[PDB]
């Protein structure tokens, strides 16, 4: 369900410009300050100094950015069942998704199947029905929308 | 050279040893090192043993065949190895015996071949060797300082011996614990302050201690002996982090509580301003001779003119407990409190007064700001006897026109020319003290303290006036009261003075600037003495600086006024900071900064580090802003310790000034005010720059604050300095005024400029030493940062004395002459060649009776070994004073 996901919000290109001016001044006073103060004394039979007064020496921050290795298709198969939204999907599906998935099938309901997989975004024939025809609750939007 | 071919012994080598030293030595190359470490079997450490009578032979030959090119090729591995790690430690008695020629090698290499590389290897082999092998070393470095041939080896020879000991490889804790260090001091005493210093250790210290001690006496005589420790510490304590340099401080107070001279012992008591310490000290000075002679003297003068305190009376911490000692011995009632008292130094300044002459009375007008103006002016030129005394006397001209905090101020100030008299002089300070507002009434008390720091014998008290009135209502009325009550009670570790800091019957009852004084009053009362560890004064600058975000002004002055307090030890002041930090406000980052870089002091490494240290480009308040832009002259350590940090830390300073100049144009306005500061607080050998660039952009720019922090620097010498900026500081006051109240600043300053050639002279000595705690510069610094057009300030701005006695009378034995021996000066000089701690002592010759010139003339050398009496004092940092031992009834006086 992971591999194919809703991808974030964007950086977009109006916060780019932006922040670089922000992460300016911060960057040179910091480096500037945190650099330059010592409060040790190396020649010394102690390491540094028992500490006398608090130091300003600090240190610095790493925050990276989440990606996951050179694929095009899904990362793991799965023998696990999971539980699919209808249009909402399990996550997302691309088309690619349905190919790794030997189901396509449902046993989840009251509804079960006269038809087994249909290959990438094809139609399945759901059977609730006796074998013609009855209503179902409405997934799709004109019938929410108005 | 690990070779079986014969280079090492697989059996006993005769054959190359002729042969291979002329081109370059390759067999004493895998011999010394190859052989010893891969066998320690003691079968071919005999062949070794055998070997060895060659092995001495060696080193004729090879001084024979030296040259450059002969010798460079042939050692650079022998340098390399140590003992331990060929592990040859563990078979003593073959391998001892090896090292005796493998020395003797090793001395060519490390003084004759110049370049830096040859020392640092040859450093390494020396040291291990030497601590393991004790006792044999000390002969083994006499059979080299001998030499087998008495070439140019021999002078470099003591020095190498030291040189190598630096290192101070592996062990750190000796095999001796008096180390190989003792023949080298005598002969040599460059090398020494050297190897302390790098070493930054307390056991460094300890077996420095143990080889003075007995050294004093046995092996030429107590005055040389006395002499070399004095510049070793020197070096050794700039490289030392603060919380071990306490201890350093107290185990050379025991090598110096034996000797015959004290002076560098006072100093060291000072550093810390303990009571337990300073009493020690004290009582041990006397002792030595029971007849007043050098022993009383040299001890009562030179710990009592020792600075802590703003007003002139010195310490005071230490006069309580020292006077009921020295009178209980007897030599007189009358003699040894009255050279303990101020009474005698009220003498000896009025006779300086003369010579130096005077820059006239420090009235202007009486009418208008300008009588305000008039009124500052007499308090900051004379802290002592003056030549004013005329406009003083006549109390109803000058001081009732003044203008609200000024009639306080006008009525301190009073008291500073009345003292060094209050044998007539009191009635007035009464008269003031019972009639009118409480502004005049209470600055009659602040006044009477002033006037009663210039006796210790104390004729109706002023002690007991002030204790009714600080209780007393009206925050004015308080304010006055309580800072007099600084003064007065003084330095002293009686009852009397610990039981009333308790209590903060300060200012505590407005949130305005005026209400910031009662921390600054706490600290009045500990002078510059170390803290009792009271909690009411570090609780009490929580609450004030809390409130306001709405003065700047306000924030500072807390952190200011616990500065005084803290002022002390290293040890003590880690604990004091700690309470204050476990709440946390912007505006004590302010404090955070002061009471860390005046901790920090007493050490080059740490202080100048943290000394430029910014980020300004948030807020201009206090919360981010902090000390940063004032901070950056580097002021605190220049005040503190040694002659040489005070003109290279300057040196850094100038360039400073044009990063905060150029980086913001806020920045310049700022940096312009605390950088005139630097050159009184500092005292630097440096006049070039800063007096002439001040006097330049004050003329593009009004601007009133520039004058002001100038003049303060102008006291010290008087046409120096001050040729410069009475022209800049009269041509803008003509030129241009902007106010009544700008006019009002730019005459304080035009007539606190002049007061001729070094009289009440600003020094942040001690005159018997530089290296010791000066007397709280903070109270100038206060002025300088804010401005003094400030009505509220000025109370506070009427004590920024930071004077440094203009005594230069020759005592510290009984004979008592006035103006002392000959001595070595250059005064054609910004930078000089000897600030080793004592200068150079031929230089031009100077002995005249005028004070001495100094910061641009600043080196004396104590000169009277050709005269035949022999200096106790040799220049620790001197600018006062000479103590001298007289074996003559009459000092001589020359011209030059």
């Amino acid at each position: 369900p992971s591999t194919f996901a809703y991808p974030a919000p964007l950086e977009v290109p109006k916060e780019k410009e932006k922040e670089k001016v922000s992460t300016a001044v911060l960057s040179i006073t910091a480096k500037a300050k945190k650099k330059e103060k010592e409060k040790e004394k190396k020649e010394e039979e102690k390491m540094e100094v028992d500490e006398a007064e608090k130091k300003e020496e600090k240190e610095k921050k790493k925050e990276p950015e989440p990606n996951f290795q050179l694929l095009d298709n899904p990362a793991r198969v799965m023998p696990a069942q999971l539980k699919v939204l209808s249009m909402t999907e399990t996550c997302r599906y691309q088309p690619f998704k349905p190919l790794s998935i030997g189901g396509i099938i449902i046993l989840k309901d009251t509804s079960e199947d006269i038809e087994e997989l249909v290959e990438p975004v094809a139609a399945h024939g759901p059977k609730i029905e006796e074998e013609e025809q009855e209503p179902e609750p409405p997934e799709p939007f004109e019938y929410i929308d108005d | 050279m690990e070779e079986g071919g014969r280079d090492k012994t697989p059996v006993q080598s005769q054959q190359p040893s002729a042969t291979a030293p002329s081109g370059a030595d390759e067999k004493s190359s895998g011999k010394e090192r190859r052989d010893a470490g891969e066998k320690d079997k003691e079968q071919e450490l005999s062949e070794e043993d055998k070997q060895l009578q060659d092995e001495l032979e060696m080193l004729v030959e090879r001084l024979g065949e030296k040259d450059t090119s002969l010798y460079r090729p042939a050692l650079e591995e022998l340098r390399r190895q140590i003992r331990s790690s060929t592990t040859s430690m563990t078979s003593v008695p073959k391998p001892l015996k090896f090292l005796r020629p493998h020395y003797g090698k090793l001395k060519e290499i490390y003084e004759n071949m110049a370049p830096g590389e040859n020392k640092c290897f040859a450093a390494d082999i020396i040291s291990v060797l030497a601590m393991t092998m004790s006792g044999e070393r000390e002969c083994l470095k006499y059979r080299l300082v001998g030499s087998q041939e008495e070439l140019a080896s021999w002078g470099h020879e003591y020095v190498r011996h030291l040189a190598g000991e630096v290192a101070k490889e592996w062990q750190e804790l000796d095999d001796a614990e008096k180390a190989q260090r003792e023949p080298l001091l005598t002969l040599v005493k460059e090398i020494v302050p050297y190897n302390m210093a790098h070493n930054a250790e307390h056991e460094a210290c300890d077996l420095l201690m143990e080889i003075e001690q007995v050294d004093m006496l046995e092996k030429d005589i107590d005055e040389n002996a006395y002499s070399k420790v004095c510049l070793y510490l020197t070096s050794c304590v700039n490289y030392v982090p603060e919380p071990e340099n306490s201890a350093l401080l107290r185990c050379a107070l025991g090598v110096f509580r034996k000797f015959s001279r004290f002076p560098e012992a006072l100093r060291l008591a000072l550093m810390l301003n303990d009571m337990e310490l300073v009493e020690d000290i004290f009582t041990s000075c006397k002792d030595v001779v029971v007849q007043k002679q050098m022993a009383f003297m040299l001890g009562r003068h030179g710990v009592f003119l020792e600075l802590s305190e703003d007003v002139e009376e010195y310490e005071d911490l230490t006069e309580i407990m020292s006077n009921v000692q020295l009178n209980s011995n007897f030599l007189a009632l009358a003699r040894e409190l009255d050279i303990m008292e101020p009474k005698v130094p009220d003498d000896i300044y009025k006779t300086h007064l003369e010579n130096n002459r005077f820059g006239g009375s420090g009235s202007q007008v009486d009418s208008a700001r300008m009588n305000l103006a008039s009124s500052f002016v007499n308090g900051f030129v004379n802290a002592a006897f003056g030549q004013d005394k005329l406009l003083t006397d006549d109390g109803n001209k000058w001081l009732y026109k003044n203008k609200d905090h000024g009639m306080l101020s006008a009525a301190a100030s009073l008291g500073m020319i009345l003292l060094w008299d209050v044998d007539g002089g009191l009635t007035q300070i009464d008269k003031y003290l019972y009639s009118s507002e409480d502004y005049i009434k209470s600055g009659a008390l602040l006044a009477c303290g002033i006037v009663n720091s210039g006796v210790r014998n104390e004729c109706d008290p002023a002690l007991a006036l002030l204790s009714d009135y600080v209780l007393h209502n009206s925050n004015t009325m308080r304010l006055g009261s309580i800072f007099g009550l600084g003064l007065a009670y003084a330095g002293s570790n009686r009852e009397d003075v610990l039981t009333l800091l308790l209590p903060v019957m300060g200012d505590s009852k407005s949130s305005m600037e005026v209400a910031g004084v009662t921390a600054l009053a706490c600290g009045m009362i500990a002078v510059g003495s170390c803290n009792g560890d009271v909690t009411s004064t570090i609780l009490q600058t929580i609450m004030e600086k809390s409130e306001t975000e709405l003065k700047d002004t306000y924030a500072r002055w807390l952190p200011l006024g616990l500065g005084l307090n803290h002022l002390g030890k290293g040890e003590a002041i880690e604990a004091i900071l700690a309470a204050l930090e476990v709440v946390s406000e912007p505006f004590r980052s302010f404090a955070n900064t002061l009471v860390d870089v005046c901790a920090y002091a007493g050490s080059g490494n740490v202080l100048k580090v943290q000394q430029l240290l910014h980020i300004c480009s948030e807020h201009f308040d206090s919360k981010e802003k902090e000390e940063d832009k004032d901070k950056k002259e580097k002021k605190d350590k220049d005040k503190k310790e040694a002659p040489a940090d005070m003109g290279a830390h300057q040196g850094v300073a100038v360039l400073g000034i044009a990063l905060i100049a150029m980086g913001e144009e806020i920045g310049a306005e700022m940096a312009l005010r605390t950088f005139g500061h630097l050159l009184r607080y500092g005292e630097p050998t440096l006049r070039r720059a800063v007096p002439l660039a001040l006097a330049l952009i004050s003329v593009s720019n009004p601007r009133l604050n520039i004058l002001d922090t100038l003049s303060k620097f102008s006291h010290d010498a008087d046409p120096e300095v001050s040729y410069n900026s009475i022209f800049a500081m009269g041509m803008v006051g003509s030129g241009t005024n902007n106010a009544r109240l700008a006019a009002m600043l730019r005459q304080l300053a035009q007539y606190h400029a002049k007061d001729p050639n070094n009289l009440f002279m600003v020094r942040l000595a001690q005159g018997l030493t530089h290296l010791g705690k000066g007397t709280l510069t903070l109270c100038p610094y206060h002025s300088d940062r804010q401005l003094m057009s400030q009505v509220a300030v000025a109370g506070l701005l009427t004590v920024l004395v930071s004077f440094l006695d203009v005594r230069n009378i020759i005592l510290g034995k009984s004979h008592y002459v006035l103006y002392g021996l000959v001595a070595a000066m250059q005064p054609r000089m910004l930078v000089t060649f000897d600030e080793e701690l004592r200068p150079l002592p031929v230089s031009v010759r100077v002995g005249q009776a005028v004070d001495v010139v100094g910061q641009a003339g600043k080196p004396k050398t104590i000169t009277g070994f050709q005269t035949h009496t022999t200096p106790v004092l040799l220049a620790h940092g001197e600018r006062a004073e000479l103590a001298t031992e007289e074996f003559l009834p009459v000092t001589p006086i020359l011209e030059g």
